[PDB]
């Protein structure tokens, strides 16, 4: 009874169902660095040879 | 909803938009008793002047703010200063707070004046007017015709003029097998509460005075009074 | 079909009244009573799906009815009456028994058995109403009779833990009835509901009722909160009597919650975490429970943002909350990277969804933070930066504009660094190192504190219930 | 007399308004007792209410104009509750728009951020949304900007504020000067030394003499036309330290020994 105490004055701010009423309504970030990179290099590369 | 206009059209200095503001004030009390308190020093001061003439109203005003704060002694003071509208107090029943906080006061200043010398009412270190409030709560008791409430609150008080009066009233032997009664529920009472020495002993010689005055009494409650008491000269 | 559904359902009632009758006559056994009273609640919504819920109707029939009859009528009025046996006295089996009431003394009027009764009645009543959805006239006459009902009475510690029920019904109806329509009545009626509240609280701290008085200080400030009026909570809360000892858990929650809330808007971070971080702790985690910890996590996103800190990403990836707190994450990712651009498109998208829970108005300050935590990076980054890239990388609008940035948050010293003008870059100057300093104290001090403060609590808790299983028989 | 007044405006002279709002104030008592003060709403008070507002608001206008605050203020204090009534009445006014924009900017005035934001949560709901933002834009941004770090974009909008003055310059004044030591401020500890040139342009004095005006108010020496901030504002900062309040809130390292130690052993 405790518990059940606690449910129930915590129901006027959940209201109807604050539960459901919103989806009702509606390095792990970075992308693929590895082509980028292959990219760069390559393009480094190449203007150091022909100089 | 807010005081704050209330607030604002006291400082002009034309008294009749200041007098009409407290008794805007008076009745918004109830919930602004926040807002309010911060201009309350204000309120104070066009009552501490003599120069204002609504002041009564002004310190009753104050008087509610400390109350529903909670801030007992400031609105017990600011009660007995306007002197008046206390009218007003009595006409709620959801306002004897402030009289029973007057009560509480009153009850340890008697008693330890008490001691020096029995009366200390008129004495001037004991207000006036704080000495009537509590004739008045008792006073109440006394309108439903209950002395056992009246006497009670005397009692604690160390109120011997109080007593006197109201066991008197009732002493006028309506006959032998009442008065006979009202002298030993006090006997019992002032025995096993009072243990103080001189207050007890004068409620105790009264009792036998009563009695005594009567050419007819019953010998039974006379010896009881001569043994306590130890004194040969009664 | 109706009669045995309707008659094991007095029965059930009738048990339940019989045992907290005779425990609340006697001395003051007060956390029996209450804890009882409680549990019935819950027990009572629970019945009502199964068996009927014209329970109400039954239990009016069977007991003295002082305005009891004149609210069930109404109440048959709205859901068409019907007439079956719903008029109470129509069966007498109380028989001036004392247990269903001495039918005659309560008539007699020298003794009052129907007081309790009565307020016990009020709050079933109350329960059945908002479960049923019940509005307009149910709920006018309910509050129209029970305010005077209970200004009627004299107050008592065992009246004084019913009505901690009663108020919170009274205020919740008619915030539904606002939230049905729009009426000119419910403006009006919104300074009458603040106004008997605040009465009631007057004298219950005469009473020195802990549990009335927490209950009513939450459902004031809710209100206030609606109309946007700081000022007014501000002195509101400067009064200081609300109770924390005897009072149940969920109202220090909701009192943190609005807490949180109200210093948040009005310029104050600091403060504002000692009080989400607790208003979550102190929750349950319970399945019903979980709509108020969604809205607690909202607002806690934002508390940290305005402040400077990074509420971690990790304890947003294992949550289930997802689809409500997309808005919320997005947010965070704008600040912690002090991409410009990214900010401003993430706000106007969302704007709708944003604006429902007020977190809105919180959500454009941290507009100066995104540039802050971007020159942040660029700091720890570079140990003399020109001012001039500076200026193009954040598409900043002049040599002044990127200077004043800088300048403005040294202030708070959240950047520390020394702008050189003639030299034409900024020299970083941060110590870094701050075991040196005085500084590993002061850490130690809060930690310690609190540590000391759960020994204390133990040794307290530990003694009590080891007495009560000793008195009682054993081996 | 309500036309009087009214007429008093037009005229355009707001020292008539001034001496001739007292006698009204007394009248004002009994304007109230027209309406019965919102217990019920009826049509004639619908009428009645109107002259009241008016009033009250033809004497706000002039208060700002006389640069007299107490008595804006207080009418205000009144006006809010007068305006914030059931859901509209015919509270909605081109006037009300404009009232509410100068109240902000005299909250700003005042460098009271505290109440801006409070005011400003009061208006966030219905009338912000309705009314759009158009001369509320003008303390939101100037609110806005002093708070993201870009004091060019807040100086901008107290300059363009050119071709709408009526009242507002009241406080254009007070917030410029208050502007400049902002920037004084954050400038203090960026860096101590700034050529002539630079210390004006930041603080977009126009003139030279104007600069050095500021400095010795300020407390800084003037050292080869370069200003010097570390000496004073540390030594008095050394001084502020030392008072009886932050005595208790130090605590010494055998004051907490102490601590630890008895509350183990109470």
């Amino acid at each position: 009874t405790k518990k059940k105490n606690e449910e129930i004055n915590k129901k006027s701010l959940e209201e109807d169902d604050e539960f459901e009423d919103f989806p009702i309504d509606t390095d792990d970030v970075e992308v693929d660095d590895d082509f980028t990179n292959e990219l760069k290099a390559e393009l480094d590369r190449y203007k150091r040879e022909n100089q | 909803t807010t005081a704050a206009p209330l607030l604002a059209l006291l400082r002009e200095n034309q008294d009749s938009v200041k007098t009409y503001a407290l008794e805007s004030i008076n009745n918004v009390v109830d919930q602004l008793w926040s807002e309010i308190s911060n201009e309350l020093p204000d309120i104070e001061a066009l009552y501490d002047d003599d120069t204002f003439s609504d002041r009564e109203m002004a310190a009753l005003i104050a008087s509610k703010v400390y109350y529903n704060l909670g801030e007992y002694e400031s609105a017990v003071k600011y009660a007995l200063a306007a002197k008046d509208r206390f009218d007003i107090d009595e006409k709620s029943q959801f306002v004897e707070t402030i009289v029973s906080k007057s009560i509480e006061m009153y009850v340890q200043e008697a008693s330890k004046q008490y001691t020096k010398d029995e009366q200390f009412y008129t004495k001037d270190i004991i207000d006036p007017k704080l000495t009537s409030i509590f004739e008045r709560m008792i006073e109440k008791c006394l309108k439903a015709s209950e002395l056992k409430l009246a006497l009670g609150i005397a009692l604690e008080g160390y109120r011997l003029d109080i007593i006197e009066s109201a066991l008197k009233s009732k002493l006028d032997q309506d006959s032998t097998s009442e008065n006979v009664k009202i002298i030993n529920y006090l006997l019992t009472l002032a025995i096993t509460t009072v243990t103080n020495s001189k207050f007890r002993s004068s409620i105790l010689r009264k009792s036998f005075d009563f009695l005594m005055n009567m050419p007819n009494c019953d010998y039974l409650t006379l010896n009881k009074v001569v043994v306590n008491l130890n004194d040969a000269g009664l | 079909l109706h009669h045995s559904e309707k008659k094991y359902a007095e029965e059930d009632q009738v048990q339940e009244l019989l045992k907290v009758l005779n425990e609340i006559s006697k001395t003051t056994l007060t956390l029996d009573p209450r804890y009882i009273w409680r549990s019935l609640k819950d027990l009572s919504s629970l019945r009502n799906q199964e068996l009927l819920n014209a329970e109400t109707l039954c239990f009016t029939v069977n007991v003295l009815y002082p305005d009891s009859s004149s609210f069930k009528k109404n109440l048959l009025k709205f859901i068409t009456s019907n007439h079956k046996s719903s008029v109470p006295g129509s069966a007498e089996l109380r028989n001036s028994y004392p247990a269903s009431f001495y039918s005659v003394n309560t008539e007699k009027k020298t003794i009052e058995v129907t007081a309790e009764i009565n307020c016990f009645m009020h709050l079933l009543v109350q329960l059945f109403l908002w479960d049923s959805k019940e509005l307009e006239q149910l709920v006018e006459f309910n509050r129209k009779v029970v305010i005077p009902n209970l200004l009627c009475y004299y107050n008592l510690r065992s009246l004084n833990l019913i009505n901690a029920k009663l108020w919170f019904y009274i205020y919740l109806s008619h915030e539904t009835l606002a939230r049905s329509s729009e009426e000119i009545n419910s403006d009006n009626q919104n300074i009458i509901l603040r106004s008997t509240m605040m009465k009631f609280l007057k004298i219950a701290s005469l009473k020195h009722d802990n549990e009335t008085k927490a209950m009513l200080i939450n459902l004031i400030l809710r209100d206030f909160l609606n109309n946007g009026e700081v000022d007014s909570a501000s002195d509101f809360i400067s009064k200081l009597e609300y109770p924390h000892t005897d009072v149940s858990s969920s109202l220090e929650a909701r009192y943190f919650f609005y807490l949180s809330k109200i210093n948040a808007i009005q310029l104050d971070y600091s403060t504002a975490n000692e009080y989400i971080i607790a208003a979550i702790r102190k929750a349950p985690h319970n399945s019903k429970s979980l709509g108020f910890l969604q809205q607690s996590n909202k607002l806690h996103c934002c508390i940290q943002l305005l402040m400077g800190d990074i509420p971690e990403l990790s304890f947003f990836h294992q949550s289930n909350m997802q689809k409500s707190l997309l808005p919320y994450y997005h947010l965070t990712k704008a600040v912690k990277l002090g991409d410009l651009k990214k900010f401003t498109s993430t706000i106007t998208k969302y704007k709708q969804l944003l604006l429902k829970d007020d977190t809105y108005q919180l959500c454009v300050r941290l507009r100066s933070n995104v540039i802050k935590t971007g020159i942040r990076i660029i700091s720890l980054t570079y140990k003399k930066i020109s001012l001039r890239d500076i200026c193009l990388k954040l598409n900043l609008d002049s040599e002044q504009t990127v200077e004043y940035m800088v300048s403005r948050a040294i202030r708070d010293g959240v950047i520390e660094a020394k702008i050189n003008h003639e030299d034409g870059f900024i020299e970083t100057t941060e110590l870094l190192n701050i075991y040196d300093s005085e500084d590993p104290q002061q850490v130690f001090d809060e930690r310690i504190k609190f540590a000391n403060q759960l020994h204390d609590e133990y040794l307290v808790s530990m003694r009590y219930p080891e007495d009560k299983k000793t008195q009682q028989n054993e081996k | 007399l309500t036309k009087s007044l009214s007429i008093a405006f037009e005229n355009g002279d707001y020292a008539a308004c001034e001496k001739l709002l007292p006698p009204i104030k007394i009248e004002l008592i009994k304007n109230n007792l027209l309406i019965p003060d919102l217990s019920i709403q009826n049509d004639i008070y619908l009428n009645d209410l109107m002259i009241t507002k008016r009033i009250l608001e033809v004497g706000a206008l002039a208060s700002i104009q006389t640069f007299n605050f107490d008595s804006f203020e207080n009418y205000f204090n009144q006006l809010k509750p007068y305006y914030f009534s059931n859901n509209h009445k015919l509270s909605e006014s081109d006037k009300k728009s404009k009232l509410i924009s100068l109240y902000l900017l005299n909250l700003l005035s005042q460098n009271n951020t505290t109440k801006f934001h409070s005011e400003l949560q009061y208006l966030d709901k219905h009338i912000k949304n309705l009314e759009d933002d158009s001369l509320l834009s003008y303390p939101i941004k100037l609110d806005r900007w002093l708070m993201e770090g870009s004091y060019q974009k807040a100086w901008d909008l107290l300059q363009s504020g050119s071709q709408n003055i009526s009242e507002f310059d009241s406080f254009t004044d007070i917030l410029k000067s208050a502007i400049r030591d902002e920037i004084a401020k954050n400038t203090e500890l960026s860096y101590d030394f700034l050529p002539l040139s630079n210390i004006k342009a930041l603080l977009f004095f126009n003139n030279e003499k104007e600069t050095e005006k500021f400095a010795l108010e300020r407390n800084w020496p003037i050292v080869n036309s370069k200003v010097y901030f570390n000496n004073q504002s540390k030594e008095k900062a050394d001084y502020e330290d030392e008072m009886m309040h932050e005595e208790d809130q130090k605590t010494n390292i055998i004051e907490k020994a102490m601590d630890y130690a008895i509350s183990i052993e109470n």
